[PDB]
């Protein structure tokens, strides 16, 4: 136990978690477009001119 | 209490310590875990020891 000076070491492991990247690098996906408006089916002339 | 130690070191002229615990101690030794990894070249073994 006499606790002597070792030489300096090699290099360095680092050990962390990856992230997996099977779900991402899909294709997109936005949100969908809300559609123009569009002239309702149906529409008359109700309106009659008088006489 | 215990895991708690303390390391000395005395040159010619200068004494110094270092504590494992309380105001001195790292960060490093609670946010992460060292591991002394002593590596035969011939037998391509990691026998991995725990450090401080």
């Amino acid at each position: 136990g006499g606790l002597t000076c070792a030489s300096a070491p090699q290099g360095t492991l680092r050990i962390l978690e990856g992230p997996q990247q099977s779900l991402s690098g899909s294709p997109l996906q936005p949100i969908p477009a809300s559609p123009p408006p569009q002239i309702p089916p149906g529409l008359r002339p109700r309106f009659c001119a008088f006489g | 209490k215990r895991n708690q130690r303390i390391l000395a070191a005395e040159t010619d002229r200068l004494s110094y310590v270092g504590n494992n615990f309380g105001t001195g101690a790292l960060k490093c030794n609670t946010l992460c875990r060292h591991f002394v990894g002593i590596l035969n070249k011939t037998s391509g073994q990691m026998e991995v020891y725990d450090a401080e």
